[PDB]
């Protein structure tokens, strides 16, 4: 019982879209495995099944260019669409048993999948500095902002996992440019700040760009 | 909603249990399943005509049930318990659903010495 | 093969009950059209919340049933609970297609709570590439809705913002972006970010004065 997507994040209009999606500690011989998709803004569309007996079922809009296969010996299922369009970039999810049977239903995490013809590029990563204007209370806000990155699956973490307490990392937002950016906040006791280092860890793996900046107060 | 006679076994730890269920359904057929009610419902296999074989959670059930077909048109579904011991008892259940809307349950007592 | 609704919003206190319903415009929903509802929170986030019509998934709190009641499936919270405003989406099977509903905007009046606002002026390490980027974030707030204006010298600014908000407290956070050329950042000085939320009295602005 764990559901995790792989698949490439950037795919041109060229290409057939391929991710699969495994299953820890059941056999497919047992669950049924779904593609649920929802490009950003739109709603969600269901693709395809594939059952635990190994029949499929497919969305009537995409059955000429969707494939769904399983290996029961990897516990894998497999989605491959050729025919790739620019809308066909989407959150891509996974559900078992669903919508048949429905019970033991669980609804994987999504991958992130973005189809066009533009090039990798990198974030840049700049200080939101903690200071007199960021103190409400006895506490002092800090933070990162992830600028110009594309395409959308960006990562941040706070000392390496050490920072979660008033850690929120905002949606990316799509600028005109074209280019994502994002926002990483943390509160803390600002009567802390002094004696406190943090730092933030950013990475961008469709770039391969780890980046960490020092949030240091102003 | 229906019921369907259905026993009480008496059985001693370490004996095997081979219960049975039929129906003549095959057109409004949805689906069968093996619970367990004890002081849990606890579906245990979830057999869908068209869709396959499904375990409720916690089971392995693919290795203990079946459904097979008589050619004068009844299914049979059968679920095998092995080597019972003394916690296996309680009240099994054999439930098909059937379209539009009913239900056809066979319930079984397994009390263990 | 069927267009399938669901009620745009619904609204109670904690500890109310709620039923959402989903309609099949193809007539009464059967079993066999197998409902269920997952739940979207912020960020992509889908939690299967119950499934097969009236079968709660796992994890899913015991607040949550399912039925079938009228012409339409029915999922049934008693006791909303502040964790459970969300927007939930119903699904039904088709005999070989999945089609969803719109999703119910279900809002569950938590207390109100006023934002807390924090500014950020561009890092040096910005505007050296020629851009500037103004941040200005609302912290903890209920309801959802809050009004976020820029003002660079009290004038007002458009074009140039993007804003996003998100959920934990059960309470939504909030993060704008102002982005300028660093041209343009230099003929202004009180750089202003202007907040009004039910929580606030009055608007509430948290400024900054470029060297200042
Ligand atoms: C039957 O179950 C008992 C109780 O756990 C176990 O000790 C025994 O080895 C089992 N017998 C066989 C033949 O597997």
């Amino acid at each position: 019982v764990q559901l995790k997507e792989s698949g490439p994040g950037l795919v041109q209009p060229s290409q057939t879209l391929s991710l699969t999606c495994t299953v820890s500690g059941l056999s497919l011989t047992t669950n049924s495995v779904s593609w649920i998709r929802q490009p950003p803004g739109k709603g969600l569309e269901w693709m395809g099944v594939i059952w635990s007996n190994g029949g499929t079922d497919y969305n009537s809009d995409i059955k000429s260019r969707l494939s769904i296969s399983r290996d029961t010996s990897k516990s894998q299922v497999f989605l491959k669409m050729n025919s790739l369009q620019t809308e066909d970039t989407a959150m891509y999810f996974c559900a078992r048993n669903f919508p048949y049977p429905g019970i033991n239903f669980d609804w994987g995490q999504g991958v992130m999948v973005t189809v066009s013809s533009a090039s990798t590029k990198g974030p840049s990563v700049f200080p939101l500095a903690p200071s007199s204007k960021s103190t409400s209370g006895g506490t002092a806000a800090l933070g990162c902002l992830v600028k110009d990155y594309f395409p959308e699956p960006v990562t941040v973490s706070w000392n390496s996992g050490a920072l979660t307490s008033g850690v929120h990392t905002f949606p990316a937002v799509l600028q005109s440019s074209g280019l994502y950016s994002l926002s990483s906040v943390v509160t803390v006791p600002s009567s802390s700040l002094g004696t406190q280092t943090y730092i933030c860890n950013v990475n961008h793996k469709p770039s391969n760009t780890k980046v960490d900046k020092r949030v240091e107060p102003k | 909603e229906l019921f369907n006679v259905g026993d009480d076994v008496y059985a001693l730890p370490g004996s095997d249990i081979n219960l049975t269920c039929q129906t003549k359904e095959k057109n409004f057929l949805v689906q069968m399943q093996w619970s367990k009610v004890t002081d849990k419902n606890d579906m245990i296999a979830l057999y869908h005509p068209q869709y396959g074989l499904y375990c409720g959670q916690e089971h392995a059930c693919e290795s203990q049930v079946a459904a097979t077909e008589t050619e004068k048109g009844v299914t049979n579904w059968t679920l095998y318990l092995r080597n019972i011991s003394s916690a296996l008892g309680g009240k099994y259940e054999c439930i098909f659903t059937l379209y539009p809307e009913g239900i056809k349950t066979t319930v079984y007592n397994l009390i263990v010495e | 093969q069927a267009v399938v609704t669901q009620e745009s919003a619904l609204t109670t206190l904690p500890g109310g009950t709620v039923t959402l319903t989903c309609h099949s415009s193809t007539g009464a929903v059967t079993t066999s059209n197998y409902a269920n509802w997952i739940q979207e929170k912020a960020d992509h986030s889908f939690t299967a919340i119950l499934g097969g019509t009236s079968n709660r998934a796992p994890g899913t709190p015991a607040r949550f049933s399912g039925s079938l009641l009228e012409g339409k499936a029915a999922l049934t919270i008693t006791g909303a609970q502040v964790e459970d405003e969300a927007t939930y989406f119903c699904s039904l099977w088709y005999s070989g297609h999945l089609i969803f509903g719109g999703g119910t905007k279900l809002t569950v009046k938590r207390t109100v709570a006023a934002p807390s606002v924090f500014i950020f002026p561009p890092s040096d390490e910005q505007l050296k590439s020629g851009t500037a980027s103004v941040v200005c974030l609302l912290n903890n707030f209920y309801p959802r809705e809050a009004k976020v204006q820029w003002k660079v010298d009290n004038a007002l600014q458009s074009g140039n913002s993007q804003e996003s908000v998100t959920e934990q407290d059960s309470t939504y956070s909030l993060s704008s972006t102002l982005t300028l050329s660093k041209a343009d950042y230099e003929k202004h000085k009180v750089y202003a970010c202007e907040v009004t939320h039910q929580g606030l009295s009055s608007p509430v602005t948290k400024s900054f004065n470029r060297g200042e």
